[PDB]
């Protein structure tokens, strides 16, 4: 039917937005400085970013971990005030990361996406609201773009006070700032200037006190106040545009709220606005016209890149400016060359960190791209501009009916961020203002004419109209069926009829983001679980070969082509020569490459083997450590057309996504495991390499000048042989392509250990051995445990080698090592229905009740199904798989298979199963009796029972975090500093913390010397610690602890701090009082 | 906002219900039947007097007029016009035919009233050398709140001058 657009423009578009002005106009407005006397102007031509070109390959910045940029001149004018004279020059100011493929960017070669927020937007709004009684005042509110805001309200009087902050101000003449006669507000508002008037003190005081005293003896106190200061207070607040922005939108709301007439760009504000507001306030004193939702999704905008990043930048020219303000002007009028009075920095700093950090520069993630896409148009709430979690609570986190259509409501993470981070509808985008524009149908006497290429408008939820929700029996040709056709309805469904009516969604399933809307039978579902599924769906893994699973939703071969995970026929060309590595289909020259002569870009090859050569690239490591690669996948002379695509990536498939695979389940309590939350498995499951993954890794280690020296990097080490000395390099590295295990070195260096400090004891030693021992501690790298596996590379980094290490590093070296890994017991996995389950037994095959045919079975899950769960949908489709597989047939499908009074869904699948026997007359295919049920027998000893199972094949997945990624042991090591406790944080050799309510189970019990214990030696008599271990190796008990340490601690700080702690005995016959340490 | 008489219904009536501007002075009356638009509200709103009509031109926004007095077409002829932007910006310097030259208090295009300020004259006559004191004889001019400036300079053939160096500075009695 319909046309997707491309799905992340969303940012796409900002930045180019920006690029192609969205700075120019913040810029040259910048433009225009000058001596700190108007007399030695330093204006630019704004108008040009003229940008030099980015540098590297991205490639290459992955490979020199650089950041892809590019950088950035504005040519400047004639300077100058006195003399008029040029010394012109331009200047580049600084390096633009330019975006990426995935329309993200990456710097420091780590990849990262911006994400995009969303906040209110400027403009004005009023809320009223009750006493503990019923006195209902109002309010009202302004928000500029940037720049400080104005409250106003009625305090049971019906009069009035300019507020500032919060409650900054309060004066009776809430409009007498800058306005003399008075009646411009007392007239002029033809309504009630405070009710008509006049405050009570209506006292017109505003002489020469005018913008005097206001903002002064209850503003800003404590100065000989002057009617100057006043002013040249206010003006600043609100009219350098120096400071106030108001925002297009700014305006642009407001003249619509008000119908101010005020377009004029008019950047910021006037009087004749503020009254006007005033007004409406009172107005509806008078109780005429609406206070105002923010909650309403319109009234709230999204912004993006664009101009986070730009406005960011502005700040970035201020700082600038300064500098600049003198070291331009201040100094004599001939050194001050067009040049050496700008410096970038200021910009190159506040974008270098921009990105490099903010809460936005976050990191891609790649685990497989739907993983991306829906990081990428995922929107938040947070965000310097937002809120924070806490500072906000709850009622703002929540449907706000205007979503609809707008922000999948299926969508969200938790912990405490739900609702705080929301993704983007799948039709939404938005306007060049940052409203959501809602694709949609006009339906004429109730009726669509569908022609209508959709219907790109209501940006907001109040198109106000019969609108229809995108569910309709609808009769062929327009019209509508039932006269009891829903509709919203100024935020309210309502039964229509079809004629009066006028907006018909585009699709039944637009409201929905990605992995929510792709649910196979997702109508049929709580929501809930589904928000599980999605979510789900972005942890899997890829794999070998994810194949495309059975019953899909259709909707995805896009999700795939926009990843920018795969490669994509650019143009146009038959191909030609494609190994493994690139399809020279490309920089070959023939019929691909050459439609790719076909038609002929404007500055690419335009037509001869062209750097359509794309490469293809093949694992490399993911933001999860996941590998991904591209096999030519297309034959050779053959014709494909742009858009098309070439290879794939990680875990899509035919071009298409492809998430997990899809095996044949069964559904019974198979004992124990299974039993409840676990899962069986066949052997052939993993045996057949289904489910196993890549995984590779990052290790680096660096070498550094030590004020001992330095610490190196041989291949020679001490007290080696074997996993030492024996996979090692010259430098002892290792050789790509080694096996290596657990202990074994990754790469061997040394230290200027010396000596200066020894026990007497040591020294016999020696003289026994009298071995004048070595010097030098021995930092190899070694594989830690519990890896395997290839060494796919190496990465040197010394001065040669790029040099990029800290200041005063030698050589730093990255190591890759990569790793299959089949299934196996212990691992999330589950369903695209929130069905999270972990592995716990693997049966040889010939065990499991494998089926009539005696194919074997290989799932079980547990039958009971759509419980809290509430995802019956899960077994309508195995049902289905399983035709589609008998059938061996994939089939698309949709959720919300209306336009039937029935199920729909449910005379479907039995259909095609029906017939699904007989094209095989199998017979068993397909059982109307107890559907799709069967008999099984099974493989341990031979034999079905009374009640046939159901059986399906079915989709599942694996997830990322697997069992090593949480498992953990410490007998004991290393000690925290200050507090020695073991230092327990996860990567390495950790401890279990044991929290009061852990305690509260410890007491709670007997005898609990345990709890002592392990309060202590286990965590902190230092000494206890040691001489415990000892106590046990020597093959004894151990001995009475003492007192841990973070007391003491304690006591120090208390005694920091004026005190006078006297812990202290008590003892002789004499009772002796004492203290300690 | 009260009950209803005891309570009991409460209505509406169809007979089509207009949305009427204040910009809808109409034409229609109760019991008036007019067609389908029948013709109907109809606004002769009003201005008065003033200027010219500079009409309000028509078009300029989707319509969006600016409707004026306009009204001082001020024959300033022999306003001559040098004007530019040396290392200054621009100055209409309103050198006029008599070369009279009167640059530019208002310079174009603004607006301003009350004593506004409108066009600069040169003249190196009248004008004294290097400082000096004014010992002159007879112009008038009065104190006039403006003995400073805001001149109604009446009558001189009258202004001598003792055009002086002048330099005045603190610092001891150290040095010449």
């Amino acid at each position: 039917a319909f046309l997707l657009p491309d799905l992340i423009e969303i940012q796409r578009s900002s930045f180019r937005w920006f690029l192609e002005e969205g700075l120019i106009e913040e810029l040259n407005s910048f433009s225009p400085i000058t001596d700190y006397t108007g007399k030695l102007e330093l204006h630019f031509l704004g108008h040009n970013y003229k940008l030099k070109e980015p540098k590297y390959s991205v490639e290459e910045a992955k490979r020199r971990d650089s950041t892809y940029a590019v950088q950035m001149y504005v040519p400047t004018r004639l300077l100058n005030k006195e003399t008029g004279d040029i010394k012109e020059q331009e200047v580049f100011i600084g390096d633009l990361p330019l975006m990426t493929d995935r329309g993200t960017f990456i710097i420091n070669g780590a990849e990262r996406v911006i994400v995009n927020q969303i906040v209110r937007s400027p403009g004005v709004y009023y809320k009223s609201e009750i006493d503990k009684n019923g006195r209902r005042t109002y309010s009202a509110s302004l928000i500029p773009n940037r720049g400080a805001w104005l409250k106003f309200e009625t305090d049971r009087n019906d009069l009035v006070w300019v507020r500032i902050d919060k409650t900054r101000k309060l004066s009776a003449q809430v409009l007498l700032k800058a306005l003399g006669l008075s009646d411009n507000e007392i007239f002029d508002a033809l309504r009630h200037p405070e009710y008509f008037q006049k405050t009570i003190e209506k006292e017109g005081q505003f002489s020469e006190e005018e913008a005097l005293m206001e903002l002064y003896r209850k503003l800003r106190p404590g100065e000989p106040p002057t009617v100057l200061g006043g002013q040249q207070l206010l003006d600043s607040r609100f009219f350098d545009p120096k400071r106030y922005d108001l925002g297009r939108v700014g305006r642009y709301k407001l003249n619509k709220k008000l119908r101010l007439s005020v377009p004029d760009t008019v950047r910021v504000l006037t009087s004749g606005d503020i009254l006007a507001a005033v007004d409406y306030l009172i107005n509806l004193e008078y109780d005429i016209g609406s206070i105002d939702d923010i909650d309403h999704l319109g009234n709230r905008r999204v912004r993006s890149v664009g101009e986070l990043l730009q406005n960011q930048v502005r700040v970035g020219l201020n700082r600038l400016e300064r500098i600049i303000r003198e070291r331009m002007t201040v100094s004599d009028a001939e050194v001050l060359t067009p040049a050496s009075l700008v410096n970038p920095k200021p910009l190159v700093a506040a974008i270098k960190e921009f990105f490099g950090s903010s809460q936005l520069s976050q990191f891609m993630d790649q685990t497989n791209p739907l993983a991306e896409l829906t990081h990428k148009r995922r929107l938040s709430a947070l965000g310097p501009g937002g809120l924070t979690r806490e500072r906000a609570g709850f009622a703002v986190r929540d449907i706000h009916p205007s979503h609809y259509g707008r922000i999948c409501p299926i969508e969200t993470p938790e912990g405490p961020n739900a609702g705080l981070i929301g993704s983007l509808a799948t039709h939404a985008r938005v306007n060049q203002y940052g409203f959501l524009e809602t694709p949609f149908r006009p339906v004429e006497n109730g009726r669509v004419r569908f022609d209508q290429p959709a219907a790109y408008m209501t940006a907001d939820e109040e198109d106000d109209l019969r609108v229809a929700p995108g569910d309709i029996p609808v009769d062929e040709n327009g019209y509508i069926i039932g006269p009891q056709v829903p509709v919203r309805y100024r935020q309210e469904f309502s039964t229509t009829t079809p004629e009066q009516v006028d907006y018909v969604a585009v699709s039944p399933v637009q409201i929905v983001s990605v992995a929510t809307s792709m649910i196979p039978f997702l109508e049929h579902d709580d929501a809930n679980r589904a928000l599980m599924g999605s979510n789900m769906q972005r942890q899997a893994v890829p794999l070998l070969k994810p194949e495309r699973p059975l019953v899909g939703t259709g909707l995805e071969a896009q999700g795939a082509r926009d990843s920018g995970m795969v490669i994509v026929s650019r143009t146009d060309g038959d191909v030609v020569y494609v190994d493994a590595t690139e399809i020279r289909v490309r920089v070959s020259g023939q019929l691909p490459t050459a439609s790719g002569k076909s038609t002929d870009n404007g500055q690419l090859t335009s037509q001869k083997g062209q750097e359509i050569r794309y490469t293809v690239s093949k694992y490399q490591r993911s933001n999860q450590d996941t590998c991904l690669n591209q096999k030519p996948l297309v034959r050779i002379g053959e014709r494909v057309v742009a858009g098309q695509v070439l290879a794939d990536g990680s875990s899509t498939e035919g071009g298409e996504l492809a998430l997990g695979q899809n095996i044949v389940v069964a559904y019974m309590p198979w004992e124990g495991y299974n039993y409840e939350d676990a899962i069986l498995i066949s052997e052939r499951l993993v045996q057949d390499d289904i489910y196993t993954s890549i995984h590779i890794e990052k290790y680096e280690i660096e070498a550094r000048q030590t004020k001992l020296g330095p610490e190196e990097i041989t291949r020679e080490i001490p007290n080696v042989g074997e996993d030492a000395l024996r996979q090692l390099d010259e430098q002892g590295i290792i050789r790509i392509g080694a096996w290596v295990e657990a202990g074994d070195i990754l790469v061997g260096k040394v230290t200027p250990k010396g000596e200066s400090d020894q026990p007497p004891e040591e020294k016999l030693l020696r003289a026994i051995f009298g071995e004048k021992a070595r010097d030098v501690r021995d930092n190899s790298l070694r594989v830690p445990n519990g890896e395997k596996g290839r060494v796919v590379d190496v990465r040197l980094f010394t001065r040669e080698q790029g040099d990029e290490l800290p200041p005063g590093a030698n050589m730093v070296v990255r190591v890759y090592v990569a790793q299959k890994r089949k299934i196996q017991v212990g691992d999330k996995m589950a369903g695209r229905h929130g069905n999270k389950g972990i592995i716990s037994r693997i049966l040889p095959i010939e065990d499991m009740p494998y089926l009539p045919d005696g194919s074997p079975v290989d799932i079980v899950l547990n039958p009971l199904g759509v419980p809290s769960r509430m995802n019956v949908g899960q077994v309508f489709e195995c049902l289905l798989g399983w035709a589609g597989h008998t059938l061996g047939v994939r089939f698309k499908i949709t959720p919300f298979d209306e336009m039937y009074g029935e199920e729909s869904s449910r005379r479907i699948v039995h259909g095609k199963l029906q017939e699904a026997r007989d094209e095989t007359g199998k017979d068993w295919v397909y059982n109307p009796d107890d559907p799709g049920k069967i008999m099984v027998y099974d493989g341990r000893t031979g034999e079905a029972f009374d009640r046939p199972v159901t059986i399906g094949v079915a989709y599942m997945l694996k997830l990322v975090h697997l069992v090593d990624d949480k498992i953990h042991a410490r007998s004991t090591g290393p000690y925290s500093l200050v507090t020695q406790q073991p230092l327990g944080g996860k990567a390495q050799q950790g401890g279990q913390r044991f929290g009061e309510m852990e305690v509260w189970a410890l007491e709670a019990f007997g005898a609990a010397y345990t709890l002592q214990e392990l309060l202590t030696v286990k965590s902190d008599d230092m000494q206890g610690r040691n001489e415990a271990l000892n106590a046990i190796v020597k093959g004894k008990a151990i001995p009475r602890p003492g007192t841990p340490e973070s007391f003491k601690v304690l006591m120090r700080e208390l005694q920091s701090l004026g005190l006078d702690i006297a812990v202290h005995k008590v003892e002789t016959q004499a009772d002796g009082s004492s203290l300690d340490v | 906002t009260t009950t209803a008489a005891r309570g009991g219904l409460i209505w509406i009536l169809s007979g089509e219900v207009y949305n009427l501007p204040p910009g809808a002075e109409l034409v229609v009356k109760n019991g008036d039947r007019v067609e389908t638009n029948g013709v109907l509200a109809e606004t002769k709103l009003t201005t008065i007097h003033g200027g010219v009509v500079r009409l309000p031109e028509a078009t300029p926004g989707k319509s969006t007029r600016e409707i004026e007095i306009i009204t001082a077409s001020v024959v300033l002829d022999q306003a001559t016009v040098t004007v530019q932007s040396s290392q200054g910006r621009n100055n209409y310097l309103i050198t006029t035919g008599n070369n009279q030259v009167f640059n530019l208090r208002a310079t174009p295009g603004t607006k301003v009233q009350n004593g506004q300020v409108v066009a600069e004259l040169i003249d190196d006559r009248y004008r004294t050398t290097t400082g000096g004191f004014l010992k002159f004889a007879g112009v008038e001019v009065q104190k006039k709140g403006k003995a400073k400036l805001g001149y109604e300079v009446v009558q001189g053939g009258t202004l001598l001058w003792i055009p002086e160096e002048t330099h005045e500075v603190n610092k001891d009695i150290s040095l010449l």
